[PDB]
């Protein structure tokens, strides 16, 4: 199924996954499309920040959902 | 005299009224400078639609008030979906239920599901996979929409507060009698139609006055104000449409943010949201293609980063309202065939006759055999 990763920027990545498919999956295939660090990356769901051992079946996030992409900066 | 409005947006536009002015003009006022149909024009003062012949004056619009400008055109189910494709609509859902390890429509339950928490928690519900080799006990149950031809695949998220208003339960807003409507799991359990949660919803989300909670995310609790009554299931905002929920969504990233101690970007068309150290007040807008803007600012005054040094709103409820729009605020029934009474122990619908000679097995609802129907459309009372 197809995601959307969308920064606060309006910037937007098209992700295919699976509900199965864990955050640090997720964050993986956003680091194999934009070269972001998972460490730097930081998932958010209708304002709950998504944990790297969940999956998305556990947040209910359906086709065509979009998630925001947040950055933890280092320098511071 | 100056009133300031919102509409789709937490930035407030200031309009030129008199006193006299009557709610009729102010819609044309905002119609004209927006370029949008004024018979399609909600008013909202403090939570309260305002009647047109009114004046200013009359709805104590007083100073630089906030007035929101709402936009908006013109069998039996326990279950509702949000269908996101092609009803693009809240429908009446079915429930359909398969082992956890196969995923396959062959687990056999020990006995049916009887409220909310026995289909929407994992593995709570038990049972045996009746498929050739699979040793599964547990059970997965899902939903699809129920208004079209479904795809297994083709899965819909359960909107669980959503019931068809059977009981007559006025809405807490407009004290109409409507149906579908959402019902709040405040103590009281207050029921609002779907026109007034989207008038609910749209305002609060103007007023940034929506409720962060770290383990939930974005939500609104009941319009009473009810305590520990926030929306558990947040996909129920959907029913605001896809713009809507977008903004919905956006304003919970950045709240989120926000919340989790970082800033957004002050850059004009930016906004990225960014997470320095605690100790950094040095913050650039990080990242490449995008949040790439990619300026270094100052945490505390927002400018240049530097070397030295640098309307809460009421949404108003009537008490006899309240009190008449409350969900629960029928033991026996015979069996169809032999006439003897049956007693219903909890939610669960599908009803077995205790009577030796009988046996039946029966739907609560209907009074009808045990069916794959009233299975999808009704295992459980709500
Ligand atoms: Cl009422
Ligand atoms: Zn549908
Ligand atoms: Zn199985
Ligand atoms: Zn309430
Ligand atoms: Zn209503
Ligand atoms: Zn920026
Ligand atoms: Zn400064
Ligand atoms: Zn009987
Ligand atoms: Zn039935």
């Amino acid at each position: 199924m197809q995601i959307f990763v969308k920064t606060l920027t309006g910037k937007t990545i098209t992700l295919e996954v699976e509900p199965s498919d864990t955050i640090e999956n997720v964050k993986a295939k956003i680091q194999d499309k934009e070269g972001i660090p998972p460490d730097q990356q930081r998932l958010i769901f209708a304002g709950k920040q998504l944990e790297d051992g969940r999956t998305l079946s556990d947040y209910n996030i359906q086709k065509e959902s979009t998630l925001h992409l947040v950055l933890r900066l280092r320098g511071x | 005299m100056i009133v300031f409005v919102r509409f789709n947006s937490s930035h407030g536009f200031p309009v030129e009224v008199d006193s006299d002015t009557s709610i009729f003009q102010l819609k044309e006022v905002v119609a004209k400078r927006q370029g949008v149909p004024a018979d399609q024009l909600r008013v909202i003062f403090a939570g309260k639609e305002l009647r047109n012949d009114w004046t200013v004056q009359n709805c104590d619009l007083d100073q630089q008030s906030i007035v929101h400008i709402v936009q908006r055109p013109w069998a039996t189910n326990s279950f509702y979906v949000y269908c996101k494709g092609p009803c693009q609509r809240v429908q009446p859902g079915k429930l359909r239920v398969q082992c956890s390890t196969c995923r396959q429509a062959t687990l056999t339950l020990t006995q049916g599901p009887s409220c909310w928490d026995d289909v929407l928690i994992p593995n709570r519900m038990s049972g045996e996979c009746q498929s050739p080799h699979c040793p599964g006990t547990s059970a997965e149950f899902f939903f699809k929409c129920g208004a079209h031809p479904t795809s297994d695949k083709e899965t819909s998220v359960a909107l669980h507060l959503i019931a068809t208003n059977s009981r007559n339960i006025t809405c807490i807003t407009c004290t109409d009698v409507r149906s579908p409507v959402l019902v709040f799991q405040c103590n009281s359990r207050h029921v609002i139609c779907l026109d007034c949660f989207h008038l609910y919803c749209v305002t609060r989300l103007n007023d940034r006055q929506f409720v962060h909670d770290p383990q939930l995310g974005y939500s609104l609790p009941c319009v009473a104000g009810c305590p520990n009554s926030l929306i558990k299931e947040l996909h129920h905002f959907r029913i605001l449409g896809e713009e809507q929920y977008n903004r919905y969504q956006q304003y919970g990233a950045e709240e989120c943010v926000l919340q989790m101690g970082g800033v957004l970007c002050p850059r004009p068309g930016c906004g990225a949201g960014l997470l320095p150290e605690p100790d950094c007040r040095k913050v650039t807008c990080e990242g490449g293609n995008g949040l790439g803007c990619g300026f270094a600012f100052c945490r505390e005054c927002k400018e240049a980063y530097h070397e030295g040094e640098c309307t809460t709103q009421a949404y108003r409820v009537d008490e006899r309202a309240a009190e008449q729009a409350r969900w629960e605020a029928k033991t026996t029934k015979p069996c169809p065939r032999c006439h003897v009474p049956v007693e219903k122990n909890g939610g669960c619908m599908h009803m077995k006759c205790p009577q030796p000679q009988c046996r039946l097995e029966w739907c609560w609802n209907c009074g009808c055999e045990w069916n794959r129907v009233c299975m999808g459309d009704h295992w459980f009372d709500v």
